[PDB]
């Protein structure tokens, strides 16, 4: 068991108790970085499913070196996938979430290096899969991950997906979408 | 385009295949409520 599958990044995971805090509140935890396909695996099998994590929290499958949010460099002129699952199953749910990360770690992107990491929020009622590019304005980058994701998860019409720049999400209560699949 | 990151790519399939074929990280798992057998 000495050798392991090398990845093509190092990846780390996150875990944000709350997704409402007060602005000095760092709610957001690194749990560990990983350089193999067998420590991803390893540390997947010992950490709790998204469908049996609380409410309110956040799983975050990020680059090294780039945060889970958007003012980071990486992050501040990018934009996200997004995926709504409502009325979904547990089981379901888990799926979609770990072949997000396969898709990740297993670089299923032509531009890979517009990826910058993955985010699933929990609310109980309707919960979201997010994936994170670099840049809004490259179009063929942002295309070509949208139709990869479409594939590998399978998805109809009863999920779009949609396109949001990171600029555009600043709203307290639905947000502009600069591409639809 | 050569570069200093050559490519490593992984299907799904070969990822689950690899999974088959198989620190104090656990107490801050436990702490966080996370951690899971």
């Amino acid at each position: 068991h000495l050798y392991k599958h090398p990845l093509m990044n190092v990846w780390t995971l996150w875990y944000l108790e709350n997704d409402r805090s007060k602005s000095w509140e760092d709610m957001q935890n690194e749990i560990t970085s990983f350089d193999t396909v067998e420590d991803f695996w390893s540390l997947y099998n010992h950490i709790k499913p998204p469908s049996e994590i609380k409410l309110g929290s956040d799983y975050s499958l990020f680059k090294k070196n780039i945060r889970p949010m958007w003012e980071d460099a990486a992050n501040k002129q990018g934009g996200r996938w997004v995926i709504t699952l409502n009325k979904s199953s547990k089981t379901d749910l888990d799926n979609l979430w770990l072949d997000v990360l396969l898709c990740l770690i297993g670089e299923a992107f032509d531009h890979s290096d517009q990826i910058c990491g993955a985010v699933i929020n929990i609310r109980g009622k309707s919960n979201k899969i997010s994936i994170w590019t670099a840049d809004g304005n490259n179009e063929e980058a942002a295309l070509e991950i949208g139709h990869k994701l479409r594939d590998a998860l399978r998805l109809g019409r009863n999920n779009s997906l949609q396109y949001q720049l990171h600029k555009d999400t600043m709203v307290k209560q639905n947000v502009k979408s600069i591409y639809t699949l | 385009v050569v570069s200093s990151k050559p490519v490593k790519s992984y299907t799904r399939s070969r990822l689950m295949d690899i999974r088959n074929g198989m620190i104090e990280l656990e107490g801050r798992l436990r702490r966080m409520n996370i951690w899971r057998t």
